[PDB]
Parts: C-alpha cells; sequence; structure tokens
C-alpha cells in the first residue's frame, strides 16, 4: 500500500492485526517483527484547478 | 477456534459480555461429538 505510517493511540487487543475503517479498508497495521501498531493514512491529494 | 471470557456475576445473566478470540489452532480434522472433562479427587478414607 501507499500511506503514511504514524503512531496510533488505538487500543488494539492482542489477537488483532489490522484496522478497518467504515469502509472495510486498511487503516492500521500491526507489524510482526516489532510489535506496534502503525495507523496508515493515505498521502495528501487534490484537484488542480487553474 | 476458540473463544473465551471471564466475566464477573453476583439462570444466566442479562447483559453483554463479548467472548475474545483466544486459540486458532490448525487442526484440520472431523468433529462431530465432544464431551467435558472433570476433575475428580482420590478419598483416601
Ligand atoms: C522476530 O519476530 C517475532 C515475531 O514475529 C518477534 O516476537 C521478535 O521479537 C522478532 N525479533 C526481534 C529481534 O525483534
Amino acid at each position: 500500500g501507499t500511506g503514511v505510517l504514524t503512531e496510533s493511540n488505538k487500543k488494539f487487543l492482542p489477537f488483532q492485526q489490522f484496522g478497518r475503517d467504515i469502509a472495510d479498508t486498511t487503516d492500521a497495521v500491526r507489524d510482526p517483527q516489532t510489535l506496534e501498531i502503525l495507523d496508515i493514512t493515505p498521502c495528501s491529494f487534490g484537484g488542480v484547478s487553474v | 477456534k476458540i473463544y473465551s471470557k471471564h466475566t464477573p456475576i453476583n439462570d444466566l445473566p442479562q447483559g453483554f459480555s463479548a467472548l475474545e478470540p483466544l486459540v486458532d489452532l490448525p487442526i484440520g480434522i472431523n468433529i462431530t461429538r465432544f464431551q467435558t472433562l472433570l476433575a475428580l479427587h482420590r478419598s483416601y478414607l
């Protein structure tokens, strides 16, 4: 995926890995190598009007 | 899949207590019957 990985304050349970929004799209990930939660946010984008 | 929960209570009680996922075991066998195991103590008398 393409996104920004940030620190999170979401209290994931030990079984929980992924995180999802209302769209059932990945919003957080728990890394196997280091057991920390990385919030995934899509990078900044917008429309350009001339 | 085994799910578990421990709930402090004062019939089955009211209210909600969601059972958290405890273990997923890759067994791959056919299961149609089950039985509970109890512990019994020797009397020594
Ligand atoms: C390697 O991964 C395991 C689980 O994925 C983890 O428990 C362990 O801490 C990792 N090793 C190091 C040096 O972080």
